[PDB]
């Protein structure tokens, strides 16, 4: 599973 | 040929810029630039010397381009992005007898918000080569 996630 | 080889340093590191809302077109979720780029060490920082090409193998997000091949140095990677991810580095050497390897580099965005490029992270491996 790819997960990306944002800082803010 | 045989059982000589060399220990070598290879850092891979990544810098970034945020971009302000002031600065993207109307539909662009890009809200950073960043630059992963891939180097030796500080005793010798051409890798060009034993390194044929890089594969930057990237986020799902980025397809159909989520997969990149830089041949000739300097085997940077610039990119505009929202997300932070592991990028895998995948390293191809110019001996045949050297298999490839891949290196997880956990991208970092800048979060000062100046507008400025700044250092995110560095990822520092040893690699071994047949010296001959
Ligand atoms: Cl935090
Ligand atoms: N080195
Ligand atoms: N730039
Ligand atoms: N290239």
């Amino acid at each position: 599973a790819a997960r990306k996630s944002a800082p803010a | 040929t045989s059982r000589l080889f060399v220990k070598k340093t290879i850092v891979v590191g990544n810098v970034s810029k945020y971009i302000p809302p002031d600065k993207r077109e109307e539909n662009d979720q890009s809200t950073h630039k960043w630059m992963v780029y891939v180097r030796g060490s500080r005793r010798e920082p051409s890798i060009n010397h034993f390194v044929k090409k890089v594969w930057f193998f990237l986020h799902p997000s980025y397809k159909p381009n989520d997969l990149v091949e830089v041949r000739e140095p300097p085997f940077h990677l610039t990119r505009r992005g929202w997300g932070e991810f592991p990028v895998r580095v995948q390293v191809h050497f110019k001996d045949s007898q050297n298999k490839r390897i891949d290196i997880i580099h956990n991208l970092k965005l800048d979060r000062t918000y100046t507008g400025l490029q700044t250092l995110g992270a560095e990822t520092v491996v040893d690699v071994e080569l047949h010296r001959h």
